[PDB]
């Protein structure tokens, strides 16, 4: 019962950013839910800056008596925080002056003040003794970076935290460093990485301040789909305790996974258009949500293709309970792409798989990754020579 | 196009140019007819007849479209257009059997009269005794020559060897 | 025959003695003493009687190598 | 240094509000113009009566 | 009189500026090495604006301190001012040195300040009259440094011209300055001359007068890299219409490479329009990671889409990016090339077609190609297997075109060709960057050991023997 | 009113221009030669340096006049040592970590100092550091 | 005068040719000198070795060791020695009569 | 479930086994060090930047 | 005599044109390729030290630590070394010893 309240400190609230992102959104910009929320946590939190980029950017109507007042309040919390720190450094010890800068940065963080945040944190940090406490304001630098999508940040944050965690074996912080990480790779396409940092704190989640577990649970689910084979998927997940628990109360994720796991293919494929659905909507996954599907539609056609020499097309249009055309055509784009291991006899409806040797596949990156590097290579002697 | 500044504008000026366009595309200076064409404004490359029937035609001819390359001689926009189409002509015919031995491996012999763009069935016996076809019993041209493969039986050891010399050569011949 | 061949080069550039003190003021460095008495023999040599400074330059730390 | 004020620099009139900013092993395959996979779907369930 | 104050506070500096820039320019004939020139020229740009009349009206007037026929040929062109308060006599040259005349190296500059600062006001007419004479001024003259002065004199030259829209009389101009920089060995100049001869030939579309002059004239190698880009652009071009892609593609992907790398954006948004035609026209695919940039993006958004309907392999799709901007494509001088591509559009459809169906249909080929008739895909499908676009045959009393069975890459040859290219070129890279390496001219052999340090262990060592045996 | 003057400033320029190539290309490989023949004249007087005996390690006592300093070496007790030119008496404190000449025992180098006796008596005291944030109630 | 200055560059220019022939051949030449002083420094290694232990590194070419005699020397290193395996507490053989880290 | 590699053919009702060559390890070694070399290069491209 | 002393370790022409065993080949090319796959991960390590560290710890820090720039120049030299003489060899003898 104790669970939310074992999370770190809710600043920023990711649920901002989440409702942020849908107001971004064309088809949820006029939602009356969405702003009434934002604008009640804007309110209680007295989010000047954040009030100030809102309309700015969305283009609002700034409401000048509410502005006013919530200017005020921060002007004089800051003031009552600058005081406190006056006095902590004059007759407190220095435990007490960090606590001060410690609610100033806190404050600055909680009403959206990202620069001034980070230097108030910057500053508490560089005379925090606490290697914890350190690493609490790594983590506050962590979320902050989330909250604005700070690559720069999150990545040199997300060292610095490894590091601390390595100094000190605080092993509840790695766990706790191993969500923000998962949630960050979700976030950057990197959904290998991300599942499997889901799925080893899957039992250890205690970031109530980034998700609900329903919603941890959830993109455990959705990431370990993409990135994991049949095996691994049956052993960790498929057979995962705490996982199918959690399942039990989301019927939509649980049919999800095992219509994919038992080959109910139409099954899948609906459950696939309402993960969409669901994907396009979260700010995490809204960059992917195009590119997870489709890897998920290949996924389902490589599976069923997989365990068999030869299938009709009929076959695989009755199997996805779609048209006959709409397989031909999703196949061909994916062989085309080199997605897939087969080829289709459009004359006779068949699709004829292939069994390419692995060494192929390892020559075709090899190729392209010692590509990127060369130009990395040639680009930096360039930058060298002048 | 050097004293056009007092020179008024020509009537017959993008006639003629586009003759030689086609004059170009008639004896396979292809490249110098894309640098001749880009002396061409913009506009009438894609709006004046004369200069658009040229160009799409080496369209239609570096695309494969050879029925449209055959066509277009139906709707020349001049009468001075006729003759070069002539000198086309003989290419593309020459150039469509070449498509058939690589790509057909057998096609009848009344098959290829609307490929070939032959009027006469004789007219197939003299092309075919040129291009040394092997007419078959079932009026099928036998087209097997694919087994000249890139020849992959032969490792050329040589080179090779030339290409790793050359790896050692910049590896210790720095100094 | 190096020590020799190091002299040698003074009986062919005296007329420009200018020029020793240039093709030899490496080889007064070199890690062979033998290369390094007939640089300083050369020099002698071919700036004989010259007064060269730069020859002169050359040879004053010359006189504290280590071989005797 | 010797700039290239000499080509015609056209306007960038761009969206300096971090258009992209993200940095993944992007493909041309999620630039396809196409509606999505629900859309797609709906549209092919009730092409069978469905 | 706050904007006056400040004006003037930002033109005193400005002329320090100039004066420092004339006083390189000064030791660098004194020290006879050109290079000291470059640093004067290096600051140019930004002088270029950094400048107004009252700061051109005390160059020329404190700066000749000789009124001689130049004092009466710019100083009527530029505005004076007035019995300013602040009457600070800028007369660097005192003397002896204010009674000699002035180096051409250093006149030349302060001319090429007062044409720059013509064409910022368009006076292109006086901006030519004054270019004229400044091209008289340094083709009488015959000095090794006043080159490095001379050809971006040159680039100025044609540019003043660039705006009277005639670049036909500067031609021989420039014909003529070529010959006799290269009779010179001037690198930096016939670089130059060069690409301002190579721009004014592509100005009007004479791509082969272009193609002769860069096949018979030689790029100096140790050019600039800011000319190199140009060369390598022009050269691009060239080989773009001339149907050379591979060599085009070469020579934009190494002009891109030197190009500057925070400035130039106009170049950089031209060569990459002209690079994704290319990478299209040779079947490649353009990198989607330039069309995110944030100054490329609304320049190449119909690059984008023309490389989308082009990869999608869809004559109907590229027709319509065509028919949606074409305008803008003949704006931007790539229309040309841009028809051209509907062949590749329906090469890597039939590339596509033969990937990914064992046996199709001549009328399904057509309908996904979105051609006429089958009849016509029958021969584009054909030149494709001859080419050797696609490996297939044909069956036509069937109808249909079956597809070779893939043979094992990996298995062939090509690995190892591609491999030899990647080693090849990375062998190059270590060899060019290990000859980058300078060692400064340290006074070697003395990390040795000490004279006096030495004789002490001789000393010592001598007392050793003298006492441990006795 | 020149003749050949052009001809011969030509000339003179043609070869100027090789003349500069090839002289920075010679000072380029100068450096190369010089680098790899100081490597091989170091390398030759190693050997003689390395049968220079080695010197003792002493810790400082105190600083006396004269230049002076009480040493201990190592095995061998105290001794009163001179200074070496090139050491500063003012560096020579209490308890330093000193390098002494084989035989004249001579204070010729300040070694880096030893492990500070507060140090090493809480390097075995070892106590568990700790912070107010790992204290509970 | 043009002509003697002509004259004079032409004689530069070949010496300057004949000078970089010289820097390539010494060289080439100083290369296998390298290698023949690298194994004659080698006598330095040869037994009777006695042992010590390696406790600190001063600098780059010079380190304190621990001799088994008892006796702890501010001694050199040899050039040769493969300073990744001079971790603490490392056994390493030193010269009898130099106690040279060699 | 990867158990063992065959395909079922259902036209003739046949199990095909296939002896399946193992993975190259000196690929995926060779991968993964060009990804940490590439790495190298931007800590390099820092520095380079930085200094310069 | 000194023609007859240069003989000594002078290899025999059988094994110039001598393979290596192609399978001990591959096992020594996998396991030094994964050797420079930590070599390299260590390497970014070194870079970015060597970035904030002191010029007095150029060669300090460096004694007892391995150098994974070092191993890496090892690594490289070895396997440019043994591969290019294998490839060079076998394409010899395919030509050499020919059944045509």
């Amino acid at each position: 019962e104790n669970l939310e309240e074992e999370g770190l400190p809710k600043n920023p609230d990711l649920r901002i950013a989440q409702l942020r992102f849908l107001l971004s959104l064309p088809e949820h910009r006029g939602d009356a839910a969405v702003r009434d929320e934002l604008m009640a946590a804007v309110r209680d939190n007295n989010m000047a800056p954040y009030y100030e980029a809102l309309c700015k950017s969305l283009d609002w109507q700034i409401d000048v008596d509410l502005l006013n007042k919530m200017k005020k309040a921060n002007e004089d919390e800051l003031k009552r925080l600058d005081e406190e720190l006056e006095d902590a450094e004059k007759n407190l010890g220095e435990s007490e002056i960090r606590d001060a800068m410690m609610a100033k940065a806190e404050y600055l963080c909680r009403i959206g003040d990202k620069e001034g945040a980070l230097t108030a944190f910057r500053k508490t940090y560089d005379k925090t003794v606490a290697l914890g406490h350190r690493l609490d304001i790594v983590f506050y630098l962590l979320r902050i970076g989330l909250f604005y999508m700070d690559n720069d940040l999150i990545t040199r944050n997300t060292e610095k935290a490894k590091s601390l965690i390595e100094e000190g074996g605080d092993w509840d912080r790695r766990n706790r460093l191993k969500v923000y990480q998962g949630l960050y790779c979700v976030a950057i396409r990197d959904f290998k990485q991300a599942a499997e940092l889901f799925l080893d704190t899957v039992s250890t989640f205690t970031s109530y301040e980034l998700m609900d577990y329903k919603t941890f649970v959830t993109y455990t689910v959705y990431v370990s789909m993409i990135a994991l084979e049949r095996p691994d998927l049956r052993e960790k997940v498929i057979k995962g305790a705490e996982i199918l628990e959690v399942l039990h109360s989301l019927p939509a994720v649980r049919q999800y996974l095992f219509s994919l796991y038992e080959c109910r293919y139409s099954v899948f494929f609906q459950s696939l258009a309402v993960v969409e659905q669901e994907m396009k909507k979260d700010w995490l996954f809204a960059p992917h949500y195009r590119y997870y599907v489709r890897e998920m539609r290949i996924h389902a056609y490589s599976q069923l293709l997989e365990s068999y020499r030869s299938l009709t097309l009929g076959y695989m249009a009755e199997a996805f309970g779609v048209g006959v055309e709409f397989i031909d055509q999703e196949l061909s784009r994916f062989i085309a792409a080199g997605r897939l291991h087969c080829k289709i006899d459009k004359v006779n409806e068949i699709v004829e798989t292939n069994r390419p040797d692995s060494k192929n596949w390892q020559y075709q990156e090899t190729i392209k990754k010692g590509d990127l590097l060369l130009n990395r290579v040639q680009k930096l002697s360039r930058v060298i020579n002048m | 196009f050097d004293y056009k500044e007092q020179l008024p504008e020509s009537a017959y000026m993008h006639q003629l140019l586009g003759l030689n366009l086609l004059f170009l595309l008639s004896q396979n200076r292809v490249a110098e007819f894309h640098t001749e064409l880009e002396r061409l404004p913009a506009k009438d490359i894609q709006t004046n007849v004369y200069i658009k029937h040229p160009v799409s035609l080496e369209q239609y001819l570096m695309e494969g479209s050879y029925n449209k390359v055959f066509l277009a001689k139906g709707n020349i926009p001049a009468e001075s257009y006729t003759f070069f189409i002539d000198i086309l002509l003989d290419t593309i015919r020459d150039e469509i059997a070449g498509c058939i031995e690589k790509a057909y491996e057998k096609i009848l012999f009344t098959e290829a009269t609307r490929i070939l763009f032959f009027n006469t069935p004789k007219k197939m016996t003299d092309y075919a005794k040129k291009r040394g076809w092997v007419l078959g019993p079932n009026n099928y041209y036998s087209f097997a020559s694919q087994q000249q493969k890139p020849e992959d039986t032969t490792i050329p050891s040589t080179e090779l060897a030339k290409q790793v010399i050359e790896y050692a050569r910049q590896l210790e011949m720095i100094v | 025959v190096r020590r020799a061949a190091v002299e040698s080069l003074g009986f062919i550039l005296f007329r420009t003695p200018e020029q020793c003190p240039s093709v030899v003021s490496l080889l007064s460095e070199s890690y062979n003493p033998h290369v390094r008495y007939g640089a300083a023999m050369a020099l002698g040599i071919c700036c004989a009687g010259t007064g060269n400074k730069e020859a002169i330059n050359l040879l004053e730390p010359m006189t504290n190598d280590p071989v005797n | 240094d010797d700039e290239f004020e000499e080509f015609p620099a056209e306007d960038w009139a761009g969206l300096d509000e971090d258009e992209d900013a993200h940095v993944w092993e992007d493909n041309w395959d999620d630039d396809n113009v196409e509606d999505d996979f629900s859309n797609q779907l709906r549209a092919e369930l009730e092409k069978h009566g469905y | 009189a706050a904007a006056e104050h400040s004006q003037r506070e930002l033109d005193t500096v400005t002329l320090e500026d100039i004066k420092e820039h004339v006083k390189q320019l000064e030791k660098a004939v004194s020290g006879k090495e050109p290079r000291f020139v470059l640093r004067a020229l290096r600051m140019l740009p930004s002088t270029s604006r950094r400048l107004n009349h009252y700061v051109l009206y005390k160059a020329v007037q404190g700066f000749f301190t000789s009124n001689n026929a130049t004092r009466d040929f710019l100083l009527p062109f530029l505005e004076e001012p007035m019995d300013t308060e602040a009457d600070l006599q800028f007369r660097p040259r005192t003397g002896k040195a204010a009674s000699t005349p002035l180096l051409p190296e250093v006149e030349a500059y302060l001319q090429l300040l007062v044409v720059i600062f013509m064409m910022n006001s368009k006076r292109y007419k006086e901006a030519q009259k004054i270019s004229d004479d400044l091209m008289q001024k340094i083709s009488t003259q015959n000095r090794r440094a006043l080159d490095l002065v001379a050809a971006k004199c040159y680039y100025y030259h044609a540019r003043v011209y660039e705006f009277l829209d005639k670049l036909d009389v500067v031609r021989s101009f420039l014909h003529a300055r070529l010959r006799t920089a290269t009779l010179r060995h001037d690198a930096d100049g016939q670089a130059t001359l060069l690409n301002l001869l190579l721009r004014n030939y592509l100005h009007y579309s004479l791509y082969d007068q272009a193609e002769k002059l860069v096949s018979k004239s030689v790029f100096p190698e140790q050019a600039n890299n800011n000319e190199w880009a140009r060369y390598l652009y022009y050269t691009g071009r060239i080989k773009a219409i001339q149907l050379e892609y591979s060599e085009a593609r070469r020579t934009m992907t190494n002009a891109l490479r030197k190009a500057p790398q925070h400035t130039a954006v106009g170049f950089k948004q031209t060569v990459h329009k002209l690079l994704i035609v290319v990478e299209l026209l040779l079947g490649e695919i353009p990198d989607r990671l330039q069309f995110r940039q944030p100054s490329l993006k609304r320049s190449l958004m119909p690059y984008f889409l023309l490389t989308q309907a082009v990869r999608t392999g869809n004559l109907a799709k590229f027709n319509q990016v065509l028919d949606q901007f074409g305008e803008k494509f003949q704006a931007d001088g790539t229309y040309t090339l841009i028809i051209r591509l509907r062949h590749n559009v329906i090469k890597t459809g039939v590339r596509m077609i033969s990937l990914s169906y064992s046996r199709i249909s001549l009328a399904d080929i057509a309908q996904k190609l979105q051609l006429d008739s089958p009849e016509d895909a029958e021969f584009i499908v054909a030149k494709a297997i001859r080419d050797g676009v696609i490996e297939a045959s044909i069956n036509h009393e069937k109808g249909y075109v079956q597809s070779k069975e893939m043979i094992d890459i990996y298995s062939t040859r090509e690995p190892q060709l591609a491999f030899h290219q990647r080693i090849s070129f990375c062998l190059d890279i270590h060899n060019m960057s290990v000859k980058a390496m300078r060692f400064p001219p340290k006074s070697y052999n003395k990390d040795l050991e000490s004279a006096e340090e030495r004789r002490e262990r001789e000393q010592q060592d001598l007392e050793f023997a003298k006492e441990m045996a006795e | 009113g020149s003749g050949l003057r052009q001809y011969y400033l030509s000339k003179i320029e043609e070869l100027q221009l090789i003349v500069n190539d090839k002289s920075q290309n010679l000072r380029r490989l100068q450096a190369q030669r010089n680098e790899l023949n100081a490597k091989v004249r170091l390398l030759r007087e190693e050997l003689q340096l390395l049968q220079e005996q080695g010197s003792y390690v002493g810790e400082v006592v105190r600083a006396m006049d004269k230049k002076k300093v009480l040493v201990k070496v190592h095995p061998e007790g105290k001794f009163v040592v001179d200074v070496d030119k090139n050491i500063d008496i003012n560096d020579v404190t209490p308890n330093c970590r000193v390098a002494l000449r084989n035989d004249s025992y001579t204070l010729h180098k300040i070694l880096p100092n030893k492990v500070d006796p507060l140090v090493s008596l809480m390097m075995v005291e070892k106590v568990p550091d700790s912070t107010y944030e790992m204290i509970g109630g | 005068d043009l002509y003697s200055r002509y004259k004079k560059l032409q004689q530069e220019l070949e010496f300057l040719e004949v000078q970089e022939e010289y820097i390539k051949d010494e060289q080439k030449n100083l290369k296998k000198e390298f290698l023949h002083a690298q194994e004659e420094v080698k006598r330095i290694q040869s037994i009777p070795l006695v042992i010590g232990q390696f406790l600190e590194a001063v600098d780059q070419n010079t380190a304190i060791v621990g001799s088994t005699t008892g006796s702890n020397y501010y001694v050199r290193i040899l050039s040769t020695i493969d300073r990744e395996l001079l971790k603490p507490n490392a056994s390493v053989a030193l010269h009898k009569h130099s106690n040279a880290l060699v | 479930d990867k158990k063992f590699h065959g395909i079922l053919d259902q036209g003739e009702g046949v199990l095909i086994i296939f002896d399946e060559p193992p993975v190259d390890k000196t690929y995926e070694a060779a991968l993964e060090t060009i990804q940490n070399m590439s790495k190298v290069v931007d800590s390099l491209y820092n520095k380079a930047k930085k200094l310069t | 005599e000194q023609k007859m002393l240069l003989n000594l370790h002078k290899k025999s022409w059988m094994e110039g044109l001598t393979l290596q065993d192609y399978s001990e080949h591959c096992k020594h090319n996998e396991s030094v390729v994964k050797e420079m796959l930590e070599l390299a991960k260590n390497y970014n390590k070194a870079v970015e030290e060597e970035d904030k560290m002191t010029p007095e710890q150029l060669a300090i820090k460096n004694v007892g630590k391995q150098d994974p720039k070092r191993h890496l120049e090892e690594h490289v030299d070895v396997l440019m070394t043994s591969n290019i003489v294998q490839c060079l060899a076998a394409m010899l003898d395919t030509v050499v010893f020919k059944l045509i």
